[PDB]
RNA sequence: AUCGAGAGGA
DNA sequence: ACGTCCCTCTCGA
């Protein structure tokens, strides 16, 4: 218990994409890396406007 | 007695397989001459000198047939490790005056340029080396027999399979086993190995 | 080695010998200056390399948080409150043996059973 | 190995120590120069039993003569004979306190240090060179049995990391009839083109 | 990035003598 | 879960005893510096093969839990799609990640993560990812699994142009 | 990542006064032959000065940013296992929160 | 935050394991060979071979470092003063000037410090020994923190200042306010606009200014 | 249309 | 000295 500083929660290593896979500690590593730039080539509101 | 007795081993090994390719290229010994060992070696060759060593066989029965011109070979050996042209003149002439076919020399450390091997037509000698002679590469896991072919042998193979002298796989004068038969240019061969499908397949090199 | 330079230059001493007396003289090229040696030990090379194995452990050494404490007394006043790390001399050889260090009272003191280090 | 005992771990642990290649630099720990005409503490029962005041003394280390397991008597021997009788050297004992050597030349200050550097890296010891490492070990190899049958009698091989077979094919002791090395550029160069 | 570039070190480059710059 | 995930949790564990003696056995000065290799990599080659065959030999302790009626033993026990690897990366626990070979580095201060002991060489701090993709890997545990696909991807992406260079 | 940023610039003058007001000796009067303890300041790959005792330095400035009279980017180190003090008002290092 | 300066510094020791050879020297901007480590520090000012090494040691108790400063005082031992030192550089005193400017200037490039120039000097062959004598593992290329990256900002910086660079020298041209006003927004348009960073129309780190994505929010 | 840069598909 | 095959978009002289 030489603790200097305390991680806020360690969910903020993720990117910005890779944000969005339901539970990236339950697949292969090299799965989150697709589905990662996967969401970006897809379809949806992209803006309001 | 030191351990000179190890250096005393490392030329009847050499000596063995320096007699055994005479009987390969075509000449006249008994396996008891060669499987000679160190220790009747010794009492008939000691005290270690190599010029008491120097041989002579000559070709056999079967060798006459198909090499009708394989003539007489002389072999000297040298006790100095470093070799002049001095005493290269005084081997020279044992072949130069008695008129020989061929000639191999066994220097045993080095020999300097002092160059004047290919001037005596028609007999090109082939000069060896105890480092590399002591044992014998023909005798390995992975070396094919090669087999020397005639000048009728040749003329054979190249109108049989309907060849011209290039298109045939080749061997080069430098080739370990090249030297270990003395092979000259136009010379072809026979490498007669195993196959993992054939069973024998035969392969054929000609030597540049 | 630890040998020292000339006094009136302060540029190094090329070690000179009395070829009458047969004593060892550490010379000058730049000036003229002259003395004769300490001890005759002039070159050393040392090739399995030992000194620095615990380099760099001053002052405040058992204050960098990222090496944690262990729970094992000193060969003096016995704390258990001390700190430790490995060997720093990063050599692809060296043994993982550990050198403790103590927070109470400052002193180097190795764990290695084989032999007993000293530093 | 040899064919007839090949199942001998012991004759290839001299064959392992036979070609690994050693040089003073493995062995040694420390090397000092001094001048002294003769001084140094514990050095003056060695010398019990016309050269150069300038000392040359290096020292070995214990446990370097085992893994690979020189023998002091030899190690300066070709220390003493690479220079002819241009270098006066004796060494110590194995069963001594500290292994240590010392030489004189027979000004001379970095050239004497000329020899420094020259006795460490190209004085070898004990194997031939290129070979800058080998490790026994046995796997299994398929042979007839006299009854018939093909049966499972495994050997010892030494796995090098060098090759310069061009004279490791000669040494006594082995199989020259079957040595085998990655390098088919080399094994081109030594056996044939086929 | 930008905030902090067009603020200060936009100026600093400035080096028939430049002075204070301003950007609509 | 069926009482044997219960014994798969002493195989992680009596396999830490296994390379918790060569620990402090090896800053002992003990560990035999075996034929050739140094004190350090006998110790990494040595702490390996007792990692790798935790993680084997605690997937093969499911392969028998799973009932002739499973799917995915059923896809296997044909050929279908599946491997024995897959069941215990995905049952049991995924294994020691590793990097370039060796197991992951010290591109700190001679440690692994900010969150660990310096000068440390544990296994639960060098790649060894204890739980499976159903119970769920931590954040220390998920990013060495990436440096270890990283890995990969950057293989089978940058060095598929020579495969390719050969054949032409 | 998300939750992480990228340096600004800060200003390095500021803060290098800070330190000869607080036990730093330039290096025109600095021989190591007195002081071989002598701890190294660094700010963006400059040694301006020495040190003795960074006890009390190097944590009078980490709760000197902590209230606000530094700015929160300017990265703060010392080594001391390498007895050195760098400090880095750069502009381009990735800072997370904590 | 004046420039982009391409000079960089090399200083090396020569010599492998078991080479005694092992000199020191250091490559310089605008200057062809090696210099010899003690060369450089008499041009400098610290002038006996025997009073730099203070600078280099910082505990007059490494002898086995001092050992390997042995030759390359010897390497620079023929030349005593400052005078001869910036010669062999090479009225001939234009080596003061390459040494005071583009040389260190990461500390200033005025004259009077040369004690700075010097102590940060023999600080960096201080760290070069420590990795010969493995006391130090050689640092980490690939590491992170030693690694800053460009935003907007820092680009547009470079981009600016390399455009006013030569307004200023367009400027100087109308003598032999009706200025030049369109190179210094054509110049910020195109880069933006084409990718390729500037630089004129000659390129140069092709592929910055990307068209942005908008096929989803995420994205 | 042409060349030049950019993100992607297996 | 050349540095996988083919294919879909998008944009500046
Ligand atoms: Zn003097
Ligand atoms: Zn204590």
């Amino acid at each position: 218990t030489t603790f200097t500083h305390c991680e806020i929660h360690p969910s903020m290593i993720l990117g910005v994409a890779a944000s969005i896979i339901p539970f990236p500690d339950h697949n292969q590593s090299p799965r989150n890396t697709y589905q990662s730039a996967m969401g970006k080539q897809a379809m949806g509101v992209f803006l309001t406007n | 007695d030191q351990e000179n007795e190890r250096n005393i081993s490392r030329l009847w090994r050499a000596f063995r397989t320096v007699k055994e390719m005479v009987k390969d290229r075509g000449y006249f010994i008994t396996q008891e001459e060669v499987e000679l060992p160190l220790e009747d070696f010794k009492a008939k060759y000691c005290r270690p000198q190599r010029k008491m060593m120097s041989f002579q066989a000559n070709p056999t029965e079967e060798s006459i047939s198909k090499f009708p011109d394989m003539g007489s070979l002389w072999v000297e050996f040298c006790d100095e490790p470093s070799v002049g042209v001095k005493t290269m003149k005084t081997f020279v002439i044992h072949i130069q005056e008695k008129n020989f076919q061929t000639g191999i020399f066994v220097y045993q450390n080095n020999i300097t340029p002092s160059k004047l091997v290919p001037s005596i037509p028609p007999a090109t000698i082939e000069t060896f080396n105890e480092a590399a002679l002591v044992v014998n590469i023909t005798h390995h896991e992975l070396v094919p027999k090669h087999i020397r072919l005639s000048s009728d042998e040749k003329r054979e193979l190249l109108k049989r399979y309907r060849l011209k002298e290039s298109q045939l796989p080749r061997i080069q004068r430098a080739d370990p086993v090249a030297l270990y038969l003395g092979l000259k240019r136009g010379e072809v061969v026979k490498i007669i190995r195993k196959s993992e499908t054939s069973g024998r397949y035969a392969s054929y090199r000609i030597c540049m | 080695t630890t040998f020292r330079f000339c006094r009136d230059c302060n540029n190094m001493l090329y070690p000179r010998e009395d070829k009458e007396n047969n004593r060892l003289l550490f010379e000058c090229r730049t000036c003229s200056y002259v003395e004769e040696a300490g001890s005759p030990l002039v070159y050393r090379h040392e090739l399995i390399t030992n000194i620095g194995e615990t380099a760099g452990v001053v002052q405040d050494i058992g204050s960098d948080p990222t090496l944690p404490r262990s729970d094992r007394e000193c060969p003096k006043c016995h704390s258990r409150e001390n700190v430790f790390f490995q060997s720093q001399q990063r050599r692809k050889d060296t043994s993982m043996v550990l050198f403790f260090v103590c927070l109470s009272c400052s002193h180097i003191f190795t764990s290695d059973q084989k032999n007993k280090r000293t530093q | 190995l040899e064919p007839g005992h090949a199942a001998d771990q012991e004759q290839a642990k001299l064959i392992r120590s036979a070609i690994e290649h050693t040089t003073l630099k493995s062995v040694t720990i420390a090397s000092e120069i001094y001048y002294d005409p003769t001084v140094i503490p514990e050095d003056e029962e060695i010398i019990q039993l016309q050269q150069s005041p300038w000392l040359l003394r290096l020292e070995l280390d214990r446990a370097a003569m085992n893994d690979k397991d020189l023998t002091m008597g030899q190690v300066g021997e070709r220390i003493k004979q690479t220079f002819k009788n241009d270098l006066f050297v004796i060494w110590s004992e194995d069963n001594d306190e500290k292994l240590i050597i010392r030489c004189r030349v027979v000004e001379e200050d970095h050239m004497l240090k000329k020899i420094e550097n020259t006795m460490l890296e190209n004085i070898t010891l004990r194997g031939v060179e290129n070979i800058e490492r080998v490790v026994m070990m046995k796997y299994d190899r398929k042979v007839p049995s006299p009854t018939g049958e093909y049966v499972k009698e495994p050997e010892w091989v030494l796995e090098t990391d060098g090759v310069n077979l061009s004279e490791v094919m000669t040494v006594p002791g082995i199989d020259p009839t079957r040595i085998y090395t990655n390098s088919f550029i080399d094994i081109m160069e030594v056996l044939g083109i086929e | 990035s930008f905030n902090q570039f067009v603020d200060y070190t936009l100026q600093d480059i400035i080096c028939i003598s430049f002075g204070k710059i301003y950007v609509t | 879960d069926g009482p044997t995930m219960r014994e798969i949790t002493e195989t992680i564990a009596e396999a830490k005893k296994k390379v918790l003696d060569v620990t402090k056995e090896a800053q002992a000065n003990l560990l035999t510096a075996k034929h050739g290799m140094t004190l350090r990599e006998s110790f990494e080659d040595n702490v390996v093969r007792f990692l790798n065959e935790a993680r084997d030999k605690a997937g093969r302790l499911a392969e028998v839990n799973l009932k002739d009626l499973n799917n995915v033993k059923q896809m296997v026990m044909a050929g279908s799609k599946g491997s024995f690897i897959n069941i215990a990366q995905m049952s049991a626990c995924v294994g020691q990640q590793s990097v370039e070979g060796k197991r992951i580095a010290f591109g700190f201060v001679d440690r692994t993560l900010p969150h660990f002991s310096k000068d440390d060489y544990s296994p639960e701090s060098k790649g060894f990812v204890e739980n499976s993709y159903l119970r769920g890997l931590t954040p220390q545990e998920f990013f060495f699994h990436a440096m270890g696909g990283r890995e990969g991807l950057i293989d089978t992406a940058v060095k598929t142009a020579e495969t390719g260079y050969i054949q032409r | 990542s998300l939750m992480s940023c990228i340096s600004v610039g800060t200003d390095p003058m500021p803060i290098i006064t800070f330190l000869s007001e607080w036990g730093m000796e330039p290096l025109e009067d600095y021989v190591p032959h007195q002081s071989p303890d002598a701890t190294r300041v660094f700010v963006n790959g400059v040694w301006h000065g020495v040190h003795r005792n960074p006890a009390r330095l190097m944590e009078t400035l980490r709760t000197l940013r902590r209230k606000g009279d530094i700015n929160p980017e300017v990265s703060m180190i010392r080594d001391i296992r390498e007895k050195e003090l760098k400090i880095f008002t750069d502009a381009g290092r990735v800072y997370r929160p904590l | 935050k004046g420039s982009r300066f391409i000079s960089t510094l090399q200083v090396k020791l020569y010599g492998r394991e078991g080479s005694s050879a092992r000199t020191i020297k250091a490559t310089l901007p605008y200057i062809k060979q090696d210099i010899p480590i003690v060369i450089i520090f008499r041009a400098l000012g610290i002038i006996p071979d025997g009073e730099i090494l203070e600078h280099i040691c910082y505990d007059v108790n490494d002898w086995q470092m001092l050992e390997m400063l042995k030759p390359c005082v010897e390497d620079g031992f023929v030349i005593q003063d400052r005078e001869t030192a910036l010669d062999f550089i090479g009225r001939i005193q234009y080596a003061k000037d390459i040494l005071q400017k583009e040389f260190l200037p990461h500390i200033t490039q005025l004259e009077g410090f040369e004690s700075r120039k010097a102590f940060f000097l023999g600080y960096m062959i201080n760290r070069l020994l420590l990795c010969a004598l493995d006391r130090k593992d050689q640092d980490d290329r690939d590491h992170f923190g030693k690694k800053r990256l460009d935003l907007a900002g820092p680009l547009l910086a470079q981009l600016f200042k390399t455009l006013f660079k030569k307004l200023t020298k367009d400027i100087f041209r109308y003598m032999q306010l009706a200025i030049n006003a369109k190179t210094i927004t054509s110049g910020l348009k195109y880069a933006l606009a084409t990718g390729n960073w500037g630089e004129q129309k000659k390129a140069s780190r092709a592929g910055v200014s990307q068209v942005l994505n908008r096929y989803t929010y995420s994205s």
